[PDB]
């Protein structure tokens, strides 16, 4: 019946560490911890991060191709993204990330499609550059509205010494459309993270590194880019409406619903609003050095954070934008109040465990708190030390923390804690439901959303309620 | 606006005026083509001129209907008793193989990576194997570890046999512990090839250098199957009624349909390790899908087994043929309960054939699915006009052509091997058909060409639990039949539901 | 125009310009209301003002969802071994009873009439019974003749017992030959009532004045069921796995699903005549549909049987309740294979519940179907907002209300007994719901109110062979579940298929 | 196996007669015969007794007078509400089952595919239903205000309990100013659907024609006809009408498929009645010749031989201009006829057909089967009269097996014996026949296809007979072991 949570979580860490052989145990012991004690820091999440996954342990991580093609590049709607290498990676990543966009797909946008070089054995032996050249021509003919092409390198490309940069230089001249070679082969790095850095540097080197090109663009003192909202279930649209209502102009949202033109213009803006710090702080740092554009972190999960974010951002401008913030916060109050009254009674006191990639494991916490729910465990697939640092702004002391958690560890922590909810990904969902524990996907939003912004908060609450407070759980135990 | 009494998620939400106005505003700065230009290029993409160029492609694949080998390896390995797929190579692969299977079955999919990183390109991947095998064995208590390879591990050229022996030498797993392996290069063939390669690898592991003690039993290999859960149960029910002595080699039917009852079962069911070992004794091995097993059947032939291969048997004739072969092998007649099921399926077809005769179809997927589906279509008086298999060989095209020629409803039908769904789009645009039989990627073809989709091929991502019901057997043929008819009736009601304009034909009885 | 290469039947044909022009020409002389007047009255029929008046009806029925007793009599009698329904009365009735069943099962339905004409109003119908029985017996070699009545024979007041004895006296049939009879007046209740009346009549025939030799077996009465064919097979599979000693009283599962194999079987399967005779010995009789059996259960009670009645058990809880009652009766536990099926159904429901939670439904049919369906809906987190049964009593409305109160998803919900589908139309118009669960007549409600129909109730005329598959049991519950989901997902893809306008939400994975 | 057809059919008659008790045998022996030599042109003589009581307990295929009246004649009239008066049964079974097609907004300005019923309870049987009917008519007036009229289709109890629906109809017509037609089509009357026709025709005469002329404003032409007795099965009357219009006629009304009350009301203003279904509606055509001096003529629009002969016969009743139009229509559609024949006659020629339908189609479709090379080896009527059998000899060859009000037993034994290539009958015959391995097409509902009338119909007709006979399902009946 009774427990101490900090000490119970430390026990669960010790239990799982006993299952490993000594070599794997030494590597894993520094990835698991209980949050200690330290705007404001609630707690310290001291855990090692961003290193090799241990072999054979059933890590949840993806590769750099995921981080580059799947995450950063694939959402850019008016480019064709070539999954360069064999058929696999582009099939599995085809239309699985719900980075929404407006377009005619196949005609003026190319997101929910697989374009691949479909490497055969002749391509591994004799190289694939001659094939890429032919491919680019074929794209130019059959998808003429594509304003550009990216070459997303899968594992073999770098291993066989193909020169995709030569090809990209050559064909950009030949067809007059931007070509972006990305060295996001899965063997690089340890996770999706390096795919982000590589992809960001590819934007810098093959999009920003060029002419003119929008000297005609009229600017305002209120121009921003939203950097790192990939429009999951329309998240960036429900973020943008609030920023516009506050009086800002969104030059470009990177990279959900983004066109190449929007990205190309990012240097003309006054300020970068970075939501996903992890995937895109790299380009924001470049944009502060080269152009003198400052960046700021915000968060649009739940009414506390949205209010704090609108105010923080507006304080960077003037009186007029500050007044708009308050007007937006005031406008949406009846909605916030209605959501809280409907759903907080149904969710307050409930315990949540989380596991996501590089941002959401901290960023959603405050929205769960706005509904009275506590986060008892969280963790990142590919967070860096600076993501764990920031996690302490959100989680209380005694929260179980796990970096690049293993299937074994995560199953044992969920069995032990029996939270009321788990928020993680597709590969975690079904086992957890089988254990009699509600689960909501915190990557795809379980095919729902948006969760960002105020229109999002309603849907977020509806979804956590419908998963927890559902008749299916009472029917797990057969009546005999 | 949003409203707590009737909450609008993404679909209705972005149709609200405020978002329509904000999205129009965003569009003005997007530098996307004007709406007249889009219409022009859209119509052009549906043209014959475009189809000639699209079919002139030599290098670019767009929307291929296939996966790479390791998916097939993971799949087949998952149908053995407490077996964990171990994919030696990079780990992003494994995330994907698992996600893909899970989204289809709505189930867990367990698999592990050796987690090869950049260094393995210089030093080779030995430590990853040794450490990986150690950790997988201790954590997940498998009875067998089935090693396959990602394309990076293939290019690097790691010697799997040596590595696995080294691993045993260092105590990663017990010396007698079962670690079958196979090269599963993504750049050869597809997922069906990895099914074959991994299955041979497993059989070779247990059979190498043994002498059979012959028995009259039959090994049955079901192959790569989106409907494995219902199909294998139908298969077993049939075999049970006939009283055939058998072994299914790779049965994922329990693994991808475990209950939600408070326990998570990492492993469930499977071909027993001992049955896989005794399978070398069988006089026969039949594959239900030729293109999933040629290497495996050749290997079985190397132990003097007689071998037969079918093409995803769907419908009356294909089932009849399977039952006859089983009867020839077992010596046992077909029992009367199965003649009844058969006669009842014939009855359904005869009752409903007015709606099937003359219907035209496009069909795509794995080569065997496509053969078997096309064949079923011909039994119904339908025309499998556009058959397509991205992973379909020329030998397959010849087999398809023989199938077409066997029936007067085959005239004009083509089999397009090694073409993709962008190719299929141009077929559906230029030579309209009534219906498209495929997989969830085909919804994009429904959108682009107004050809309704019927999902009977892996993967089915946007419908739930279809995999739980058979398509093989007479029972399964009846499900397929009803699935077609339902799509057809329904399209008929939609064609006739508009009051005073089209509802003269809105018949109560059909 | 018409064209032999692409023949246009009625649906596309009358949309051709020449027919559109000719139909416009015809309309000018039809003296039908002008188009502005039609719009006005259409909108008015979907209003609240209209709903108050429509619900103020006292005498007029429009589009009732029920048939008359003799249909239920013919149905129940058709589930006894080589039994011919003999409806004493006018013959037009029999043409209709048979056509109605045939259009639903896509099967023969055999029944005969005494062929009473006008003169029987003055002389009574004796000769018709005597001659009819003689001819039915010699021609169709039945083992039992089951007599029911059309409304004319009721009004005239013919004494069936006397007439049947007279018939035997004149050698129409052997003296010991079985001719059970029942009054089945169309002007009381509905088809479910005739099911009850005829079944009692049959049982009384074999049981009258006998003393039981008690055994621990259970008689199971399935009631009037559009899905009799799959349901009774699911029922038998379940009972077999449990090892329960039982007798199904009235099993039409073979009679309405005979093969197409060159022989026409007038009769097939059925409760054996001897088992019907020994059924008086059972200690228990359970009805799967209360409203089909009250008179029959009272009769069974008159021989000291204990009785239980269910409401068309659909889903987890209802099946659990049936299994528990069976277990209590038989003394046998629920076997593990059935816990697995159960756990797997729970798994399906948990995987898919995001799409079911909050969905709102209108449901109509026979009182037991509606109860059982509404209950299943509540398990899924759905709201059975408009429940309706034309043949539903006030006692039924109370039971429905108890069902609603058992779950928080019942709050809005009402049960409308004795209302018809024109009433339902006004409910759907004024209080929109997501989905309509009914029968084929409900397509008119789909047309009139844009509420998609799911067909789970007799009769299903515009789809084929749905009756062959169960809805009872855990297996059947999974079919129903997948049938709902499929309707929901089609609808989601249709809401999101329009390129550049709505297809932002056209997810590959759902 | 070689046979002589006339003698084989006589043997089959003898076989089935042996199964009856003596009393039923004596009644049935006069309903079965082989067409004799003949005593346009007569091909044979179909001498069989007809239109009498069905024998009890024999599994007759016949319906009742309510079918004939509500289902057949009245129910297709689109802008009337038809009350199925009595208990719920009859109006449920007959709801939307006849495909008598129409253009309308159903529930709003037309009421065809609906059941309106008085839903008789026991109180209604005991205390009478007239007070209920009065209330019903008020309720129809309120809730279906666009209905231009109401019919009261009497089901069995009405006449048995002495209800006075004519009093009610008189009373309420005054009260609401809309035509009310009480029809005494109770199922105990007559022996079949036939009397329902006569009764319904006489109800048209007595409650529609018997009134102040509603349309004195109607402009007439010398080319005005009514099409009488085409109920628009799958749009049959629409594909008939296009040909009659193209020939130069004006169709005042088509009775009763797609018909409005207005069109029926105006029938006396026409110059000529084109009767297709002789059986259902010759009665009103005879009245219309006595009272208004409007002549009638029989035509037939099944297949190109008949359509051509019919267009010519009809045009010969008018003038040169209409005769030239006939030839223009026949010429216009010749490429279509030629195309159908070239596609489908090779696939169907030499095949043997058995038929069984109600009162018209058992003869009327024969010539269209012959236009595709198919022979009719057995035919028969549910409720034909002597004058239908007389006319059958214009169509069937000597040696054709003829059966009136055939029994399930007899018909099964004749189909088993003859093993035709096709059977054309109704829903209750379909499924057993397919189970015997024999193709079947519904000759009432057209198996949810159609139209079959006219030239556009002939294509669809041929397609349908081909797709039922020439399909792979038959070869799969015998399992390969
Ligand atoms: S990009 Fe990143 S894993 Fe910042 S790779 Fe991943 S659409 Fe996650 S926690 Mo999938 S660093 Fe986005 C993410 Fe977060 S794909 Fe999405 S949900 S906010
Ligand atoms: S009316 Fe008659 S039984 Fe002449 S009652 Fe019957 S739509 Fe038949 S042979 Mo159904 S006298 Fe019409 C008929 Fe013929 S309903 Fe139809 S097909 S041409
Ligand atoms: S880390 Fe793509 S699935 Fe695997 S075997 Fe090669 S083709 Fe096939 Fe990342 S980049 Fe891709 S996803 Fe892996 S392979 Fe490397
Ligand atoms: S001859 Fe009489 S008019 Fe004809 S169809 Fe029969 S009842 Fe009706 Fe039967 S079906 Fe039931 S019992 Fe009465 S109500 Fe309607
Ligand atoms: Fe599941």
């Amino acid at each position: 019946d009774k427990t101490n949570d900090s000490a119970f979580h430390a026990r669960l860490i010790a239990e799982v560490l006993e299952a490993y052989p000594d070599k794997a145990r030494k590597r894993r012991q520094k990835h698991l911890n209980v949050a200690g004690q330290a705007g404001v820091m609630l707690s310290e999440c001291d855990v090692k991060s961003n290193v090799k996954s241990v072999p054979g342990v059933m890590t949840i991580r993806g590769c750099a191709y995921a981080g580059s093609k799947g995450v950063v590049w694939g959402p850019v709607k008016d480019m064709v993204h070539i999954s360069h290498g064999p058929v696999g990676c582009g099939q599995y990543s085809w239309s699985q990330r719900r980075n929404y966009y407006i377009g005619n797909t196949g005609v003026d946008s190319f997101v929910t499609m697989q374009f691949t070089s479909d490497f055969q054995e002749k391509d591994i032996v004799f190289g694939g550059d001659k094939k890429l050249e032919k491919i680019i021509d074929e794209i130019d003919e059959l998808f003429p509205l594509a304003k550009g092409i990216s070459v997303q390198s899968e594992c073999p490309i770098g291993l066989i010494g193909d020169d995709i940069e030569a090809v990209s230089r050559k064909k950009k001249k030949e067809i007059g459309k931007t070509i972006v070679p990305v060295r996001c082969e899965g063997f690089r790095g340890v996770s999706q993270s390096l795919g982000h850095h590589i992809a960001n540097d590819a934007i810098r080197d093959w999009v920003f590194d060029g002419e003119d090109k929008h000297a005609a663009f009229e600017t305002t003192p209120y121009d921003v880019n939203v950097i790192g909202d990939y429009n999951i279930g329309g998240d960036a649209w429900s973020s943008r409406i609030l920023l516009e209502e506050m009086g800002l102009r969104v030059v470009g949202n990177w990279s959900g619903d983004a066109t190449l033109a929007e990205i190309e213009r990012a240097p003309k803006a006054k300020l970068n609003l970075i939501h996903c710090y992890r995937s895109m702080n790299y380009i924001c740092r470049h944009m502060e050095e080269k152009y003198n554009i400052p960046w700021t972190e915000y968060n649009f999960f739940g009414p506390s954070q949205i209010a704090a974010s609108l105010r923080k951002i507006a304080a960077l401008f003037d009186e007029k934008i500050q007044e708009g913030a308050e007007r937006v916060i005031a406008k949406y109050q009846p909605l916030v109040d209605a959501v809280i009254e409907k759903f907080r009674p149904r969710l307050a006191g409930k315990k949540v465990m989380l596991y996501v990639g590089g941002l959401r494991p901290r960023h959603v916490v405050n929205a769960y708190n706005d509904l009275g729910m506590e986060i008892v465990g969280t963790g990142y697939e590919f967070g860096h030390n600076d993501d764990y640092q920031r996690t302490g702004h959100y989680v209380r002391e005694g929260t179980l923390i796990y970096d690049d958690v293993t299937g074994y560890e995560l199953e044992k922590f969920i069995e032990g804690i029996r939270p009321d909810l788990v928020g993680s990904g597709i590969k975690e969902k079904y086992p957890v439901q089988k254990m009699g524990i509600p689960f909501r996907q915190m990557h795809s939003w379980d095919y729902s959303g948006p969760y960002h912004g105020y229109d999002g908060f309603a849907i977020f609450a509806r979804d956590m309620d419908l998963a927890i407070n559902n008749p299916v759980w009472s029917m797990f135990k057969a009546p005999w | 606006p949003q409203n707590v009494d009737k909450i609008l998620d993404h679909a209705p939400l972005f149709r609200e005026p405020e978002y329509q106005e904000m999205l129009a505003g965003k569009a003005k700065l997007e530098n996307m083509p004007p709406a007249d230009k889009v219409v022009e290029i859209a119509d052009w993409t549906k043209s014959w001129e475009y189809r000639e160029k699209n079919f002139a492609r030599e290098s670019l694949s767009v929307n291929p209907a296939k996966a790479c080998q390791p998916l097939g390896a993971v799949f087949v390995a998952s149908g053995f008793e407490r077996t964990m797929s171990f994919v030696h190579g990079s780990q992003g692969c494994v995330a994907y193989y698992r996600s893909h299977l899970s989204r289809h079955f709505k189930e867990p999919s367990s698999a592990v990576s050796s987690s090869m990183t950049e260094d393995a390109a210089v030093f080779g991947g030995l430590n990853n194997m040794v450490d990986g095998l150690a950790n997988t064995y201790k954590l997940y208590d498998p009875k067998m570890i089935a090693v396959s390879t990602t394309c990076m591990a293939e290019v690097i050229g790691d010697d799997l046999h040596a590595f696995i022996q080294t691993a045993k030498g260092k105590g990663s797993v017990p010396e007698e512990f079962d670690v079958p392996f196979a090269h599963t290069p993504a750049f050869v063939g597809s997922h069906v090839t990895g099914y074959d390669n991994m299955l041979k690898g497993i059989l070779e592991h247990f059979w190498k250098g043994r002498t059979p003690v012959p028995n009259r039993s039959v090994n049955i290999i079901p192959g790569f199957d989106g409907f494995a859960v219902g199909n294998n149960r139908e298969l077993k029910r049939i075999l049970g009624m006939m009283g055939v002595q058998y072994t299914i080699l790779s049965d994922v039917s329990d693994q991808f349909d475990t209950p939600s009852d408070g326990e998570y079962r990492m492993y469930d069911g499977g071909t027993k390790i001992e049955a896989a070992r005794d399978a070398v004794n069988a006089d026969y091995t039949i594959s239900l899908q030729e293109y999933c097993t040629p290497k495996t059947l050749e290997y079985c032939q190397s132990f003097g087994q007689k071998t037969a291969s079918f093409h995803y048997p769907l419908g009356i004739g294909a089932t009849d043929d399977l039952l006859q072969k089983l009867s020839e092998i077992s010596g046992k007649p077909v029992p009367q309960e199965l003649e009844m099921e058969r006669g009842r399926l014939v009855d359904a077809l005869a009752d409903s054939q007015a709606y099937l005769h003359g219907k035209t179809y496009a069909i795509y997927g794995d080569p065997d699915f496509v053969y078997g589906m096309a064949r079923f279509i011909l039994e119904t008086g339908g025309e499998p006009k556009h058959c397509l298999a991205t992973n379909g060989s020329k030998a397959w095209e010849a087999q398809m052509q023989e199938l077409f020629d066997s029936s007067p409803f085959g005239v004009g039908c083509k089999a397009w091997g090694g073409k993709d769904l962008w190719h299929m789009r141009s077929l559906l645009a230029t030579e309209k058909v009534d219906l498209l039989i495929g997989n969830s990627y085909g919804k994009y073809l429904e959108r682009d060409t107004d050809t309704p989709l019927i999902r009977l091929m892996f993967p089915i991502f946007d419908r739930h639990h279809h995999h739980r019901f058979p398509v093989w057997g007479y029972q399964g043929a009846l499900r397929v039949l009803v699935t077609l008819l339902d799509k057809i009736f329904d399209k008929l009601d939609d064609d006739t539901i508009q009051a005073g304009v089209t509802d003269y034909s809105f018949d109560l009885t059909r």
